[PDB]
């Protein structure tokens, strides 16, 4: 419900740097993984849930 | 509308600098001093902060559709 | 609408070969190496290493078109030598140099971190 | 059971040529129109596929050494056309055999589960038995994907 | 079947039936907006 449309938010999220220092060598490329959608061997899950209830 | 996450030119993160920059300006820093204090050395990153227009506040002035 | 997917520049398409070898028939002992899904990075380092070889008479590379992802490397050697041999030896030399550089960078980082 | 082609037009009566090849007279009201088989299948002596609007020779049957153009087709009968034949207004009928040569995934929401587009999600706009067209939610492009790389997302 | 619309003024959800005129049951406003879809929306973050 923000003033920014979905692709705007998604693009900004894509640009957030994430610490990768030791995990990245372990992870497989998602295109190479045998999982069907996303598994801990090829991805990291994030969630965000924020609502403004104040003035 | 909102501060870009990265400098377009070099990719340095600037999206965590806008509120700090506004703070330094109200503390009487000059823009050049404030940009120095935030570590923005290359003139591309400095352009990012110097030229930003925070239009999202104006947009936040309108009531949302859903309560 | 006509944008190619970004992965197209480094992922081989089904059936596409990484590297193809042809003879250059204008002159003797000359080969053209076509490499798919590579760009100036590999082409330039390989060419420069080949130019270090005293038995290589000609070495050069080009990207035929910036919107395509192919490089062509042309190698001519002396008759007592082969362009295939020169290409293989150039890659081996580059790998050796990179391995040494990685070892020495590790050592330098450790020195700097200790003091 | 009997289907025919009207070969002659008159003020009151009709002379409609039926499949059997004989001529029977009927009126305007009694005869009711039937749609034409724009596509169909049949069989022939040579064991080759025959469609409408093909030149064929009647090497056997009621007629002999006769050439005509098919206009309507029946399971075991076919209607031939011509311009050189006085009898029956140039139209006669001969047997087909005697004649010789002379979607369920569309609109569903799918996740690409394999390949370089793994993870993308889209709506299937067209699917054959092997390949599908997927409008991608994120890229403004419709791509063709092998159906073995798709999984339908369920609600 | 429900077909929930949001009122443009009072922001109140309220049911609407096809062939029923558009009017907020609370404030009588005549402009309403449809709610976001429940279909899966997925973006590459590019
Ligand atoms: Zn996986
Ligand atoms: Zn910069
Ligand atoms: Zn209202």
């Amino acid at each position: 419900s923000s003033v920014l449309h979905d692709e705007f938010i998604a693009h900004r999220l894509g640009l957030i740097p994430l610490t990768s220092d030791d995990i990245v060598d372990k992870l497989q490329y998602s295109r190479d993984c045998t999982c069907e959608e996303f598994c801990p061997e090829c991805s990291v899950e994030f969630t965000l849930d924020v609502r403004c209830n104040e003035d | 509308m909102i501060i870009p996450v990265r400098c377009f030119t070099c990719g340095k993160i600037v999206g965590n600098k806008w509120e700090a920059y506004l703070g330094l300006l109200q503390a009487e820093y000059t823009e050049g001093d404030a940009l120095d204090a935030l570590g923005l050395k290359r003139y591309c990153c400095r352009r990012m902060l110097l030229a930003h227009v925070d239009l999202i506040e104006k947009l936040l002035n309108y009531a949302p559709l859903e309560k | 609408m006509n944008a190619p997917p970004a992965f197209e520049s480094f992922l081989l398409f089904e059936g596409e070969k990484k590297i193809t070898i042809n003879k250059d028939t204008k002159v003797p002992n000359a080969c053209l190496f076509t490499i798919n899904k590579e760009d100036h990075t590999l082409g330039n380092i390989i060419k420069s290493q080949l130019l270090k070889d005293p038995q290589v008479l000609f070495a050069g590379y080009k990207v035929p078109h910036p919107l395509e992802h192919k490089i062509i490397i042309r190698v001519q050697t002396t008759p007592d030598y082969s362009p295939q041999e020169a290409f293989t030896n150039a890659i081996t030399d580059l790998i050796s140099e990179l391995s040494l550089l990685e070892e020495r960078f590790r050592v330098a980082i450790k020195d700097k971190q200790e003091g | 059971q009997t289907v025919g082609v009207i070969v002659r037009l008159e003020r009151e009566t009709f002379q409609v040529l039926n499949m059997y090849g004989k001529v029977v007279t009927v009126r305007h009201q009694a005869v009711t129109r039937k749609k034409d088989n724009r596509f169909a299948v049949a069989l022939d002596s040579e064991q080759n596929n025959i469609h409408v609007k093909d030149i064929v020779k009647v090497i056997d049957g009621p007629h002999s050494g006769r050439e005509g153009e098919i206009r309507h087709l029946f399971r075991s009968f076919a209607f031939l056309h011509c311009k050189k034949l006085v009898e029956n207004g140039g139209m006669f009928v001969c047997k087909t055999r005697h004649l010789v040569l002379a979607n369920e995934l569309i609109g569903q929401t799918v996740r690409i589960s394999q390949g370089p587009y793994k993870g993308y999600i889209g709506v299937v706009k067209d699917a054959t038995e092997s390949t599908a067209r997927v409008e991608l939610h994120s890229t403004c492009q419709t791509i063709s994907v092998d159906r073995q790389r798709l999984t339908t997302v369920g609600s | 079947q429900p077909m929930i619309y949001i009122c443009g003024e009072c922001h109140t959800e309220n049911e609407i039936k096809s062939r029923d005129p558009i009017r907020c049951r609370e404030c009588g406003y005549r402009i309403m907006y449809k709610k976001r879809t429940k279909r899966l929306v997925v973006f590459d973050a590019r």
